[PDB]
């Protein structure tokens, strides 16, 4: 089955998978439809997203390493977004989703909604 | 007949 | 917006016949607040249960706790009934000891 | 790193008079205090055995404060109707999120006010704790209005000084609780399948805090992917478990092993059927 | 102490 | 078809007194009437002979009309200034295009009022004659404000009637000038050129009204594409004047042919060198 | 030389040339970066055009046709826009231009900067 | 904003030496409209010249005219200097009869 969509911003595309999975939900359908679960890379494109997104949660790459003692992206690359918003450490584990309002952090086997990014300049 | 203007 | 229920009909500590314990419906993530949960001891209603109090996760999604003593083996099947808007009728859950 | 979280919930409700109210707060994660509406006696009362060192002022000064509140949102919940355009014949919902957090040094690391309304972001103050980001045009007209008002600057003092200066309070008044930590106790349960195959399942009992995290790898790297699990559940007694299974061929059973990292385990678990 | 408050 | 525009032009000049006031107004494409502040004697005064055929208190009427909208605008100058956050210390502009058009049988067709601040759209009502568009956070201020004061329902009817209205007695004020057209002159000319090609220019002289239409083709099809081309110019005596050139293979010059489309040639043009 | 800037948007992308031309300039320009000079779909694809481009005039595929005695796209299809802000007839010439807030008709030999639109959908 | 202005130096009737005519420097398409125009008949400044009025097309961008008659031939070389803000420096632009 399954419900999608996808809609490029700026020199990007994103899929917008409109049925709920965990974590891992996404980072398979994202590299199943052969595109990474998403990546924010500053506040710009953050802001677009939560305006253009559909009222609900949605995960994106960003989950915490319990191996890495700290929080990466998929690509485990670097993103020019500050977010220092204090999450997840001491001792235990991960993710995080966006809604229109907000970034937060919370449990990876939650179902949320899939958002895959494809950073068309390649 | 020029429309008088309302301030913005 | 509306979201759908999530239940589990686990028990405290480790199912033994014929030994008192406390059957627990952990109904999770749903939306409008306004929900209905009942326990099932064969298929008929239970004890009125107690309900713990509701509350919320920062994803906004509520949560409570439908808890209600009961003593398994093999006698017979418990389960949890929970209507709720978001559903078209009413979703029953089976306790299953070695769940 | 400690908090102090408070949840609130009104939710109005046609032809059943005033919308009904709770306010539910949370130091870390534990419920030390309580307020519903509905109730005999609206009476903010506490939710932890430590919340007895505080006199009769500290409740009945809550109290007031509630009610006072109370009213507030029922005209909250009238503006918003009007906002959106609803008529009076349907339930609502507004939900608050208030609290603040500071790291080992006590310093504040983060604090914020979240609203949303039917079970959707309306608006949140931002972490410059200046600044607010609204969901809908909505909430611009709110936000205009909490602009001009200068509520989040209002709302900056309450997290640094007030919020922050309870959260130590509280803290002491029952740091011999929201410190304490059960180790996961842990086990295999081998299970038999259809055309040959079975089913490891991992469990995790009578643990706290409630963030623990369970995984099976096989012969080194985790099996993130095909793998149930469940989400973490209340025991009922203060405890919490949570399992994993996974199905492997049968007879190779032992390649497989299951690990619990969590904050009463000096060192993660592993287990085996 | 939960804050008091503002209206929407 | 028919219309009546009215051109605003504010400018704020530092150091130099109150800002500078121009209105001229256009029927279809005449001016018929100007009022500048500077000028000795800032009288709404005519620029069309037919428009002898109104009173004294016509005059007198609109000249007060105007020194009044003088005001606003300086008034407005202040208020864009404060918007943008921009010091006392620099010109700034605002452009408004206000007017009415109608079709052959004198039905209001398109109505419009059209801003710009230095020299970019500020906001502009939209062709439903009752709701805006603003280029700027700073036009949604102003459009925030005229959406209560419904303004945008004020100048709606400015444009169905008392514009349409004015644009009849005008129209007929001078019938026997705004339908006079004359007739494009048109001839080529040949010019030499470097390693061996040729410029043949078409030219169309002392035509009216101001479109016109000038292209060259081959064989055929239109050299839309590697042909150069000025824009209409004013002769000075109500005329205006324009051509067109294109670069040949010399000797092969009559390959080529002009085309002149206007509103006086019943049949469009053809020339030759 | 030129300045130019490519953006995508939803299901398709634009060109944007900051070099001023007239029509022709555009429809050249465009099919050479191979490109049609843009071609408005719905009002939301004009709003949203609308609010990102950068204050000034952009030509756009929309003008009279001096044969087809009418206004026509560039790809000589129809629009779901709605646009009858009565133009260019009763007998002369044709083009159109677009600004933060108007959809414009002028002649076609203005300098104005440049759209060519790609609907990647293809 | 800041636009450059566009000049043409042309005259009314055909290019006679020798027979009096108007010279005409059409200076359109600029921002602001603080703007100087001169008209030289060799390198000199001219009787300063008529300024018609200026005034925007819809795209907001200014016009003017300024002209003054003259007498042609291949006596002197006419020009018209034009002063403005969006320029660096001052773009003259020679009459050219055949043009």
């Amino acid at each position: 089955r399954g419900v999608k969509y996808w809609f490029c911003y700026s020199t990007k595309c994103y899929y917008f998978i409109m049925n709920k999975t965990t974590w891992s939900g996404c980072k398979a359908n994202c590299q199943h439809y052969g595109v990474p679960i998403l990546k924010i890379e500053d506040e710009d494109e953050l802001k677009f997203l939560q305006r253009h997104v559909i009222p609900g949660n949605y995960w994106i790459g960003l989950s915490y390493d319990k191996k890495k003692k700290e929080w990466a992206w998929i690509d485990n690359g670097p993103s020019k977004l500050d977010m220092k918003i204090k999450k997840m450490n001491f001792k235990s584990r991960g993710c995080v989703f966006l809604s229109k309002a907000r970034i937060e952090d919370i449990d990876c086997n939650i179902p949320y909604y899939c958002i895959c990014g494809k950073k068309l300049d390649k | 007949s020029i429309i008088n203007f309302e301030k913005l | 917006i509306q979201k759908t229920p999530q239940i589990q009909v686990y028990s405290r500590h480790p199912p033994e016949n014929g030994k008192p314990n406390i059957l627990n419906c952990y109904v999770t993530q749903f939306h409008p607040p306004h929900i209905e949960i009942q326990m099932l001891k064969n298929g008929k209603k239970i004890p009125k249960v107690e309900m713990s109090d509701m509350s919320f996760s920062k994803d906004w999604s509520f949560y409570i706790l439908a808890h209600t003593e009961f003593t398994p083996t093999e006698t017979d099947t418990y389960a949890c009934r929970v209507k709720h808007a978001s559903m078209a009728e009413p979703k029953t859950v089976y306790w299953d000891r070695d769940m | 790193p400690h908090s102090l979280r408070y949840f609130v919930t009104a939710v109005s409700r046609p032809g059943l008079g005033e919308p009904r109210y709770m306010e539910v707060g949370y130091v870390d994660d534990t419920e030390f205090v309580r307020f519903d509406s509905d109730a005999e006696n609206p009476r903010y009362e506490p939710r932890a055995r430590w919340m007895e060192q505080e006199g009769p002022e500290y409740w009945e000064r809550e109290t007031q404060k509630a009610k006072g509140n109370e009213q507030s949102f029922r005209v909250d919940l009238r503006t918003l109707l009007g906002y959106y355009n609803q008529s009076k014949g349907g339930s609502h919902t507004i939900q608050v999120i208030s609290g603040c957090e500071v790291g080992s040094d006590g310093r504040l690391l983060r604090g914020y006010q979240q609203y949303a309304y039917d079970g959707c972001d309306y608006i949140a103050l931002n972490e410059d704790l200046k600044t607010w980001t609204a969901a809908d045009m909505a909430a611009l007209i709110t936000k205009h209005k909490w602009e001009q008002a200068g509520e989040a600057e209002r709302l900056r003092a309450y997290l640094e000084g007030t919020c922050v200066e309870w959260l130590r309070r509280y803290l002491k008044n029952g740091n011999a609780t929201l410190l304490r930590t059960d180790s996961p106790k842990a086990h295999v349960t081998h299970h038999s399948r259809p055309e040959d195959k079975v089913t490891l399942r991992c469990w995790a009992l009578g643990f706290y805090p409630a963030d623990i995290t369970l995984t099976w790898q096989l012969n080194g790297e985790e099996l993130i992917q095909d793998m149930e699990l469940v989400e973490t559940r209340p025991a009922g007694d203060g405890t919490f478990q949570k399992w994993a299974s996974v199905v492997v061929p049968l007879g190779k059973e032992q390649y497989y092993t299951c690990h619990v990292y969590h904050q009463g385990l000096p060192e993660p678990l592993t287990l085996r059927w």
